[PDB]
């Protein structure tokens, strides 16, 4: 068959949102606390992550439907998915060659080593890199990649969610367009969709691992004082 | 009660 | 007369503390969020101020007596005096020539203009600069300057203070050494002491002004999210 | 209850 107007209107709506919240020049990175190669990277990455949360929020506010959800639900979804949207969006700059996140220039190229000095262990970094690679290999389309982020953020199976009905619908509406688009626009994507969901599944484990470690760091004020108000609030455990 | 998240979510 | 051993032991104790918490190279400034000349300076100055709080604390922990006070009293004194210790210590880098704070190099030279873009108004900046100048003119000695900071931090007339007795004593013990030292070691300081106290008095007004403005900014999350955990905690109103 | 201030004040 072929996508409909509605299905398409959504695709253009998401894609526009992403271009508007993801700067390809990375010119904002120069404004973060400088990277330093005892958690010497924590300041710079904290600022990177904080900055990213801001973008993920801006992206969400533009997803059709999300804005009509209750402020409470919006938060529930963000606080539980944000970390995953960041892992998904960071892939856009992940490079298989040097196995790293190459952003602005040389200063903003984060190796597996750099990332180590931010308070996280291989217990997370190993699977994370694994994830980035496997995903980078799916050579998804900008439309598929953008959808996947919207599907992950509109997962009703997140703690704190109230209207576990309306959201379930929205996600369903998104999941179709993806299955459709791939069927129609992505030659050789006969097995893509299924593969993309397995990725939304891996994101839960990463989410899990990061949360444990985040608590550990978060408890030591000499380390939490290095974070940002937004990072503390979103990754915090306040209800 | 999530000061910042609320402010960023409106506008 | 002439200072005693005790009086002197304190002077060397304070002076050593200051040298240990005030880096003359300012090499740490490069690690702050870069300055940008809509509150473009807020990030860099927030980091400057946060960094300074850390130093003021380290300085306090080394003041003879302070460490024996109750953790509660230590906090009461810090939270209420910190902002003043920072205004006093910043004078060490204030330059009468260009009427600015010249720190590291050109990047870390803050004009009256720069400081405007951090969320503060002339309502505070005007008297502040006025203060810095009048004080810079007293050409105090490192021993007098260091004492003055210790006297200001050990002011018992601060909200939250419990042991309003023991502290009153410590401050008294400090105020003498200053009156003595000046009498003995500072030619032409016949009127200095009195002039220095008038400065501890001006610090209360500045403290006052800054607090009002800090609240204003602090209430707007788009601005508070730019601050640091330590700045929020110390300048916050938690009891 | 002033997490950071306490940590910095000890040591
Ligand atoms: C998923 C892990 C996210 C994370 C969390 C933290 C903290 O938990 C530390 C306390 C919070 C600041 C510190 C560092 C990272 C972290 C950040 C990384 O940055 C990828 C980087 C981040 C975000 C984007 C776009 O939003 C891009 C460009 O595509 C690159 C890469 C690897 C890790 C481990
Ligand atoms: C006394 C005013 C202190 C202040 C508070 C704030 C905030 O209130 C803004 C929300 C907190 C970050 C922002 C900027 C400043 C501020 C900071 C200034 O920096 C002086 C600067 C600060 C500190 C030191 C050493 O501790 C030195 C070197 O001697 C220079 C000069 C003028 C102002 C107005």
């Amino acid at each position: 068959h072929m996508l409909s107007d509605e299905q398409m209107q959504i695709i253009n709506s998401l894609v526009e949102a992403h271009h508007k919240t993801y700067d390809d020049s990375y010119s904002d990175f120069v404004r973060f606390r400088p990277p330093v190669r005892r958690l010497s990277m924590l300041p710079h990455l904290a600022d990177l992550v904080s900055y990213s949360i801001q973008k993920v929020i801006g992206f969400a506010k533009m997803i059709p439907g999300f804005r009509d959800l209750t402020a409470e639900d919006q938060i529930a979804l963000l606080k539980s998915s944000a970390i995953e949207i960041i892992m998904l969006r960071s892939n856009q700059s992940f490079s298989l060659e040097d196995m790293s996140w190459s952003c602005g220039g040389p200063d903003f190229k984060y190796c597996i080593n750099d990332v180590t000095k931010a308070g996280h262990t291989l217990e997370l970094l190993e699977p994370l890199v694994k994830f980035q690679v496997g995903l980078k290999k799916l050579k998804l389309h900008e439309e598929e990649h953008v959808l996947l982020m919207a599907i992950c953020l509109l997962s009703p199976d997140r703690p704190g969610v109230q209207d576990h009905v309306r959201i379930e619908a929205l996600q369903d509406r998104l999941c179709d367009v993806l299955q459709a688009y791939i069927r129609i626009q992505h030659p050789g994507g006969r097995l893509l969709y299924a593969k993309m969901i397995q990725k939304l599944a891996d994101l839960r484990s990463l989410n899990e691992e990061h949360s444990k470690q985040y608590r550990s760091l978060s408890f030591q004020p000499e380390h939490s004082m290095q974070l940002t108000p937004l990072v503390l609030e979103v990754f915090g455990s306040e209800v | 009660r999530h000061k910042i998240l609320h402010r960023l979510l409106q506008e």
